[PDB]
C-alpha cells in the first residue's frame, strides 16, 4: 500500500499549488476522517504517516481534561501523570495503530479530502499570489457575470470579484469582456472566492493617472483628493509641492486628451480636474465650479458648511440630483 | 536500577547474571539488546529503573537518550523522551539527563522516561535560567592550564616541553600538525593524562575518528573521561553522529559554566567524514572537496572559546599533513589561520628517534602574554631566541638534553641561564 | 486493449456503487432485490495511451471514464436474493486482485 | 465486582494495577460510553441494598 | 519603540524584559527571534515601533532593511519594505533607512515599515537630487589623514611611523602586506583608534572577513 501512497504523493496533478507536506497533510486528514469512520465512537487520530518513504503509524488522542464527556478522547489531569505525561494538553499518544487506509469508504472519504484540499490549495495560491496586485491595476477577462456578484478570470486558474453594489446600471457585462479596478478587500479566511476588487473609489482614478499621467509618481506633483460620484461626476484636485509646475495645466494633456482618455477608460464619466486650496472655504468655491457662490460659511460643531448661491448659474451650480454639489459634501 | 551499573559492567558479569535470572540463553547475542532483555526481567520483577545519557533531537519532535559507552548509537539501550518534556523542560541537543525510566508496554521498544532528576548534572528550576552558547560573549585565553606534574619520568618531559613551547589555557584553540608515524597519540594521551591529573574539576573528552579500534580501546580504559570515538568499520553517518552529539554536550556544559576541553585526533579525517556525507553542492576544490563540506568542521573548530560570563571550552585538533593526498593539504591550509595555538611536530625529528618530535621554531601561540607573568613569558622569549638559530634536530636535542637533568620547568629556566 | 474489474464505474451514483468495494465486487452477503450492479467491469473502447497518471487523475478527480462502454454485468431484471460465495479464476501471468 | 462499585472511582488507580494496559482500559471506559455513564462519580446512596 | 534600543541591550536585559511582560519562556531561543517576540508584544500593546538598518534590494522587487550588529543577516529582525517603496522614494542597495515599523498582520512574519522618517541620516526630498556613484569624477588624495595624536604611549608611536613611512587621505588605496603573526591586527586597531580620536566627523567602517 505504501508504494501506492508514494506514487500519489509524486503524482499530484499540481506539484506547484500543492506542495509535498501539503499532501502529506492532506493524506493524514483523508487517513483521521477513515479512523473515525471506522470506530463507532468518535476518537480523533493523527498520522504523521512517514513523509518521505515508509508506510503510517496512528495515534490515538485523548485531550487532557478533567472532564468525561466522550471518554474515548478523554484523560483527567489526575489520571495522567503515568506515561510521565505532566501537561495539561496535548495528550496525542500511540494507543492506536493498525489502521486500515484503502477500502473502499476510506478511498472514497479520501477522494473527497483530497478534493477539498486541492480548492483550497488553490484559493490560497491564486489568492495569496495575485493580492500582491491590490493597489495596481488588474486585468483579465470575466468568468461570469451573475446577480450578487461577477466573477473574472485573471489568467492561469486565477479568479477576482466585483461586487454588485459598486455597479452601475448603465455599466454593462456578459462574460467575455475584461473589466478592471483596484482589489480594495482579500479575506483569505473566507469559504470561497475572496478576491474582491472594486470600481467606485476614488484612489482607482489615482491609481489610474499613475499609469498615464507621468507627473503623479515621482512626488514632483501630488494628487490629494477625488471626488467620485460614479456615473455622475469624477472630479480630481491635486497640489503642487514644486514651484515649476501647474496643478491644472499640465495633468489635463493637450486640451482634453489624457483627461478625456481616462474618462473613456472609466465609462465616459464626466472628469474635471478641480485645484483644491489648503482652506475648506476656497475648497468647496472651486469644487462647485464653474458658479459663483453669494455664502460660505463653516461650522464645526455641526460639522457643515453653508453654501448659498446667487441666481444666474443654476445650469452650473446644482445640475442633476445636485451633483455638483454632491461631490463637495462627499 | 541504574544503566551505568550494567554498562561499566564486563560481557561475562551480564551473562552470569542473566543464567542466574534463568531465561533464554542470552550470550547469544549482542551486549546492546543483552542490557536490553536483563533490563526488562530486572523491571518486570523490581523497582522504578534509572538511566542516564545524552539527549539528541529527533526530527518527529522526540529525543533519544543515549550512552557513550555505545559512543551515542542507535539501539534498544536508548532511552525514549516525548516532546511534552522539550516543551515542559525544553529539552536541546546534548543534554546530559538522568532520570526514571520504565519498560515499554504493549507494542513499544523503547523505555520511556519518567521523571527528570538531574539535567547536566543541575536542576531543572537552573535548567531554565541559563545562557544560550553564540550568544556568549567570548573572551580570550585568561586562566593557564597546568600540564607540569613536577615528577619528571620518562614520558612527563614531553608535556613539560608543551609547557615551554606553546602554553595553553582554557578557551584556546590548539591545532597540531603532524605526518603520519609522529607519535602524537601517545602525546594527547600524556597531555590527557596531565590534564586530568592536575585539573580533576573540568570534565574532560577526547575523539577519535576513523582510528584503529586497539587505540580506542587502549584509550578507553588507561585516562579519565567518557572516551567516546569512531572506529572506520562505521561510515561517515556514524562519526558525524559522534561529532554532533559530544559537540552538544560540550556546548551544553560550558552554557552550564563548565570548563570543557575537547581532544580530537584527527580533524583531517573528522573533515574528510563530513565531506562524503554532505550533498555535493555543485563547487568541487581540489581533491573531491565541497566549499561547504569545511562549513561544519570550521563550525565544529570555532565552537571553543573562553566565556567571560562563566565556563570555557577548549579544543586539542590535531591535523595530518606530508600523506600525499589533495585533501590533506587543502584542509590544512583552510585551517592554518584559524587556531590560535599551533604545535608542529616534524617527522624529520622522529626518524631520529628523538621523542617528543616538536618543531619549536615553527611553533607558537598568540595572546601567549595572558597565560604566564611578567618574568615567565620573559624566560620564553629568552629562550626562544636562544634556539631559534639552530636547526631542527639540535634544536631538540638540545632542549630535551637539558629538560633531563633539571626536573622542574623554572629551574630549567633559571639554569639556562 | 483488455478489459479490467476496476470500481470505475461511470454514468451511475455513488448509492448503487455502494454495494461493491475497491475492487468492484460486492461483499459476501449484500443481498440485492432488483436489476443492481455486482462485478465492476469495463472495457476500453478506445486507443491506447491510458498513463497510470491519468488512471489516478480520473479516480478524483478529471472528465468521466471515456472508454468503458459500461459492459459491467448487472444481477438480471426480476431475480433477487443474498449474495454468499464470490469465486475468481485467473490466467497465468495476471497478478491476483484483493479479493481472490 | 460491582459496577456501581466501578463507576464511583477515577481510573488514577486502575493503572496502579499491574497488568492494566491500553486494552482494558479503553474497553472498559468505551462500554460505559455506551452507557452513558461516566467513570468516577459522586453518589452516597451505596449500596442499595447490598 | 526604537529598534536599536533593544539592539544595544544584552541578552540578559532581553530576558529580564520579557519576564516582566510575563510570557512563554523567552530566553530559550535565539537573540533574534527573543527581540522578535518582545517586539510582536510591546507592539501588541504599545506605540508606533520605530527602526533603522541598511536595506537589500531582492529580486522580488521588495527589500530587506536589517542591522549590522546581526552583521546584515537575514532573520525574524527584518524589516519588509515594498517595491512602492522603491518606486516613490526610489530606494536602493545599501541605503541608511531609518522609520515607522508596525507587526505584521495574519499570516506575515516581518515588520512592515509605515514611513521613511530618515535615508541616509538625510531627507528623502534631499534622497532624490543625489549624484551617482561611478558617474562622480574621481580625484588623487586632496586632504591628509592625521594620525599622530600627540601624546606619545606605548602604541601611539605605531601610528607615527605610519605618518613617516606612508601618509593616507581621504580617497587614497591602502593594502597592506605582511605575512601571518607579524602585529597587522592592532595595527589596524591602533590606526582605527587614531582615525576615530582625530576625525570623529567621518564614519568609520571596519570588516572583518573569516
Ligand atoms: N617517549 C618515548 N619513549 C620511547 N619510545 C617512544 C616514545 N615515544 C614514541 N616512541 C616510539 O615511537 C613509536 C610510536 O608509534 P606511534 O604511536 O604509531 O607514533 P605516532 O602516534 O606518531 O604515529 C613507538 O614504536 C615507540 O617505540
Ligand atoms: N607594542 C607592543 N608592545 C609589546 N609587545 C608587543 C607589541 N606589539 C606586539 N607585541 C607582541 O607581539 C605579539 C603579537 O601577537 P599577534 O597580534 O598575534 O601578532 P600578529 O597580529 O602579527 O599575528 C604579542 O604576543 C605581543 O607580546
Ligand atoms: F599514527 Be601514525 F602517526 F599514522
Ligand atoms: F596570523 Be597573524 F595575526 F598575522
Ligand atoms: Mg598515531
Ligand atoms: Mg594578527
Amino acid at each position: 500500500m505504501n508504494k501506492e501512497i508514494l506514487a500519489v504523493v509524486e503524482a499530484v496533478s499540481n506539484e506547484k499549488a500543492l506542495p509535498r507536506e501539503k499532501i502529506f497533510e492532506a493524506l493524514e486528514s483523508a487517513l483521521a476522517t477513515a479512523t473515525k469512520k471506522k470506530y463507532e465512537q468518535e476518537i480523533d487520530v493523527r498520522v504523521q504517516i512517514d513523509r518521505k518513504s515508509g508506510d503510517f503509524d496512528t495515534f490515538r488522542r485523548w485531550l487532557v481534561v478533567d472532564e468525561v464527556t466522550q471518554p474515548t478522547k478523554e484523560i483527567t489531569l489526575e489520571a495522567a501523570r503515568y506515561e510521565d505525561e505532566s501537561l495539561n494538553l496535548g495528550d496525542y499518544v500511540e494507543d492506536q495503530i493498525e489502521s486500515v487506509t484503502f477500502d473502499r469508504i476510506t478511498t472514497q472519504t479520501a477522494k473527497q479530502v483530497i478534493v477539498q484540499k486541492v480548492r483550497e490549495a488553490e484559493r490560497a495560491m491564486v489568492v495569496d499570489q495575485f493580492r500582491e496586485h491590490e493597489g495596481e491595476i488588474i486585468t483579465g477577462v470575466v468568468k461570469k457575470v451573475n446577480r450578487d456578484n461577477i466573477s473574472l478570470d485573471l489568467g492561469n486558474n486565477a479568479e477576482a470579484v466585483i461586487l454588485r453594489e459598486d455597479m452601475l446600471p448603465r455599466e454593462n457585462f456578459r462574460p467575455g469582456d475584461r473589466v478592471r479596478g483596484v482589489l480594495y478587500s482579500v479575506r483569505p479566511e473566507a469559504r470561497g472566492a475572496q478576491l474582491f476588487v472594486t470600481r467606485s473609489k476614488p484612489e482607482m482614478l489615482i491609481e489610474l493617472f499613475r499609469i498615464e499621467v507621468p507627473e503623479i509618481g515621482e512626488e514632483v506633483i501630488e494628487i490629494k483628493a477625488a471626488a467620485r460620484d460614479p456615473g455622475s461626476r469624477a472630479k480630481i484636485a491635486v497640489k503642487t509641492n514644486d514651484k515649476r509646475i501647474d496643478p491644472v495645466g499640465a495633468c489635463v494633456g493637450m486640451r482634453g486628451a489624457r483627461v478625456q482618455a481616462v474618462s473613456t477608460e472609466l465609462g465616459g464619466e464626466r472628469i474635471d480636474i478641480v485645484l483644491w486650496d489648503d482652506n475648506p472655504a476656497q475648497f468647496v468655491i472651486n469644487a462647485m465650479a464653474p458658479a459663483d457662490v453669494a455664502s460660505i460659511v463653516v461650522d464645526e460643531d455641526k460639522h457643515t458648511m453653508d453654501i448659498a448661491v446667487e441666481a444666474g448659474n443654476l445650469a452650473q451650480a446644482i445640475g442633476r440630483n445636485g451633483q455638483n454639489v454632491r461631490l463637495a459634501s462627499q | 536500577m541504574n544503566l551505568t551499573e550494567l554498562k561499566n559492567t564486563p560481557v561475562s558479569e551480564l551473562i552470569t547474571l542473566g543464567e542466574n535470572m534463568g531465561l533464554e540463553n542470552l550470550a547469544r547475542m549482542r551486549k546492546q539488546d543483552i542490557i536490553f532483555a536483563i533490563l526488562k526481567q530486572h523491571a518486570k520483577s523490581g523497582e522504578d529503573i534509572f538511566g542516564d545519557g545524552v539527549l539528541e533531537i529527533l526530527q518527529d519532535g522526540f529525543g533519544f537518550l543515549r550512552s557513550a559507552d555505545s559512543s551515542y548509537l542507535a539501539g534498544p539501550d536508548d532511552i525514549y523522551v516525548s516532546p511534552s518534556q522539550i516543551r515542559r523542560f525544553n529539552l536541546r541537543t546534548g543534554d546530559t539527563i538522568s532520570g526514571k525510566i520504565r519498560p515499554p508496554k504493549e507494542g513499544e521498544r523503547y523505555f520511556a522516561l519518567l521523571k527528570v532528576n538531574e539535567v547536566n548534572f543541575d536542576k531543572p528550576e537552573n535548567a531554565r535560567n541559563k545562557i544560550l552558547f553564540e550568544n556568549l560573549t567570548p573572551l580570550h585565553a585568561n586562566s593557564r592550564l597546568r600540564m607540569e606534574r613536577g615528577n619528571g619520568s620518562t614520558e612527563d618531559l614531553t608535556a613539560r616541553v608543551l609547557d615551554l613551547a606553546s602554553p595553553i589555557g582554557r578557551g584556546q584553540r590548539g591545532l597540531i600538525v603532524a605526518p603520519p608515524k609522529a607519535g602524537k597519540t601517545m602525546l594527547l594521551q600524556n597531555i590527557a593524562q596531565s590534564i586530568a591529573y592536575n585539573h580533576p574539576d573540568c570534565v574532560l573528552m577526547v575523539l577519535l575518528i576513523d582510528e584503529r579500534p586497539e587505540e580506542v580501546t587502549e584509550m578507553q580504559r588507561l585516562v579519565k573521561g567518557e572516551v567516546v570515538a569512531s572506529t572506520f568499520d562505521e561510515p561517515a553517518s556514524r562519526h558525524v553522529q559522534v561529532a554532533e552529539m559530544v559537540i552538544e554536550k560540550a556546548k551544553r556544559l560550558v552554557e552550564h559554566k563548565k570548563d570543557v576541553i575537547i581532544l580530537l585526533d584527527s580533524i583531517t579525517r573528522l573533515a574528510r567524514a563530513y565531506n562524503t556525507v554532505v550533498p555535493a553542492s555543485g563547487k568541487v576544490l581540489t581533491g573531491g572537496v565541497d566549499a561547504n563540506a569545511l562549513h561544519r568542521p570550521k563550525r565544529f573548530f570555532g565552537a571553543a572559546r573562553n566565556v567571560e560570563e562563566g565556563g570555557s571550552l577548549t579544543i586539542i585538533a590535531t591535523a595530518l599533513i606530508d600523506t600525499g593526498s589533495k585533501m590533506d593539504e587543502v584542509i590544512y591550509e583552510e585551517f592554518k589561520g584559524t587556531g590560535n595555538m599551533e604545535l608542529h611536530l616534524s617527522r624529520k625529528i622522529a626518524e631520529k628517534r628523538v621523542f617528543p618530535a616538536i618543531d619549536y621554531n615553527r611553533s607558537g601561540t598568540r595572546k601567549e602574554e595572558l597565560l604566564t607573568t611578567q618574568e615567565e613569558l620573559q624566560k620564553m622569549w629568552i629562550l626562544r631566541k636562544i634556539i631559534h638559530p639552530m636547526g631542527e634536530i639540535d634544536a631538540m636535542e638540545f632542549l630535551i638534553n637539558k629538560l633531563a637533568m633539571t626536573k622542574t620547568n623554572d629551574d630549567f629556566f633559571e639554569m639556562m641561564k | 486493449g483488455p478489459e479490467e474489474i476496476t470500481a470505475d464505474i461511470p454514468n451511475v451514483g455513488e448509492a448503487a456503487l455502494s454495494k461493491l468495494d475497491e475492487s468492484g465486487i460486492v461483499y459476501i452477503g449484500a443481498e440485492v432485490t432488483g436489476g443492481d450492479i455486482l462485478v465492476g467491469k469495463v472495457t476500453p473502447k478506445g486507443e491506447t495511451q491510458l498513463t497510470p497518471e491519468e488512471k489516478l487523475l480520473r479516480a478524483i478527480f478529471g472528465e468521466k471514464a471515456s472508454d468503458v462502454k459500461d459492459s459491467s454485468l448487472r444481477v438480471p431484471n426480476g431475480v433477487s436474493g443474498t449474495v454468499i460465495d464470490v469465486q475468481v479464476f485467473t490466467r497465468d501471468g495476471v497478478e491476483k486482485d484483493k479479493r481472490a | 465486582h460491582y459496577i456501581g462499585d466501578l463507576v464511583q472511582r477515577t481510573e488514577v488507580e486502575l493503572l496502579k494495577t499491574p497488568n492494566l494496559g491500553k486494552k482494558s482500559l479503553t474497553e472498559i471506559k468505551d462500554v460505559l460510553a455506551s452507557r452513558g455513564l461516566s467513570l468516577g462519580m459522586r453518589l452516597e446512596n451505596w449500596p442499595p441494598a447490598s
